[PDB]
């Protein structure tokens, strides 16, 4: 996260971290949806022009984190991946269409003050939220600089949803319904981006009718970090909610 | 960077 | 699990539940044209 601030202990408590076992090094972000499945982007699993394509065994999922580096004793949980989905449409040739994917765990999380799901929206939740101008919050342990460094502790950003004429005057690739893209204006004097190693995480909107917590998107591209006149894009949640559905019925929850 | 987590989780 | 997310979802133990807030979450509740 670039132009962000420390996180505050159990602020995103659904804030998973997706750990490679070897070497140990941090993949991406991830996102509490129930006590046996993680969300993630399908990108950060299947992206074969750099020839990444990981599996459950190569994989370790770190819950209720607040440092980066450190290994937080009794606070933080470690679990084991029992299977990965990705969508079946998910486009890794042209634009990165549809890019999400479930993970259930291999043995349920137990919840506590540091670790606690998010909600999915329903279509009158996104109706009334997805809106240009409204803010989101995006948090994770990616860089804070384009070409730097690294944070310590978990960053935070909140960011305005973006109108989607000037999501697709601002790039060349083809923009999808499927996803959205957030950032401020250059006019706007205020920054803030997902950098690399956030990508997979949450874009959350609390919901000013019922006080929860919904995650509306998944971290997926961007052309540089905090560029002036570009913009986070990102999986669209509503869009896919019936794929999820599906998967997790047919395969547990 | 990392700090060495447990090896009942490797 | 599943749709509006959970149960218990997207209410965090040290904050709704407590009725604290965090230091910006207003900045969103105020975009939305002003919160609840
Ligand atoms: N603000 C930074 C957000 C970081 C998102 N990470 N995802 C990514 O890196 C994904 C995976 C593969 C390409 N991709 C991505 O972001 O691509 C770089 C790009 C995109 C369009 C045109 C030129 C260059
Ligand atoms: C990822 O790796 C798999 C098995 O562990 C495959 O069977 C699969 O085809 C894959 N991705 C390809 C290369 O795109």
């Amino acid at each position: 996260i670039v132009e962000g601030s420390d996180a505050e202990i159990g602020m995103s408590p659904w804030q998973v971290m997706l750990f490679r076992k070897s070497p140990q090094e941090l993949l991406c972000g991830a996102s509490l949806i129930s006590d046996r499945w993680v969300l993630t982007a399908a990108h950060c699993l299947l992206y074969p022009p750099w020839d990444k394509n990981f599996t459950e065994n190569d994989l370790l999922v770190r819950i209720g984190k607040h440092s980066r580096t450190r290994y937080e004793r009794n606070i933080e949980k470690i679990s084991m991946l029992e299977k990965i989905y990705i969508h079946p449409r998910y486009n890794w040739r042209e634009n990165l269409d549809r890019d999400i994917a479930l993970m259930k765990l291999k043995k349920p999380v137990a919840f506590s003050d540091y670790i606690h799901p998010v909600c999915l929206p329903d279509r009158e939740t996104a109706a009334s939220l997805l809106q240009a101008g409204y803010k989101g919050r995006v948090t994770g342990w990616g860089n804070l600089k384009e070409t730097w460094g690294q944070p310590s502790v978990l960053q935070v950003v909140n960011l305005p949803i973006v109108e989607r004429p000037v999501c697709k005057d601002s790039t060349r690739i083809r923009i999808t319904d499927n996803m959205f893209c957030a950032g401020y204006k250059p006019d706007e004097g205020k920054r803030g981006d997902a950098c690399e190693g956030d990508s997979g995480g949450p874009f959350v909107m609390k919901s000013p009718f019922n006080n929860r917590w919904y995650q509306m998107g998944i971290v997926s591209w961007g052309e540089g970090c905090d560029r002036d006149g570009k913009y986070g894009f990102y999986t669209h949640v509503f869009r896919l909610k019936k794929w999820i559905q599906k998967v997790i019925d047919q395969f547990g929850e | 960077d990392f700090e060495e987590i447990p090896e009942e989780y490797l | 699990t599943f749709g509006s997310g959970e149960a218990d979802c997207g209410l965090r133990p040290l904050f709704e539940k407590k009725s604290l807030e965090d230091k910006t979450e207003r900045e969103l509740l105020e975009s939305y044209i002003d919160g609840r």
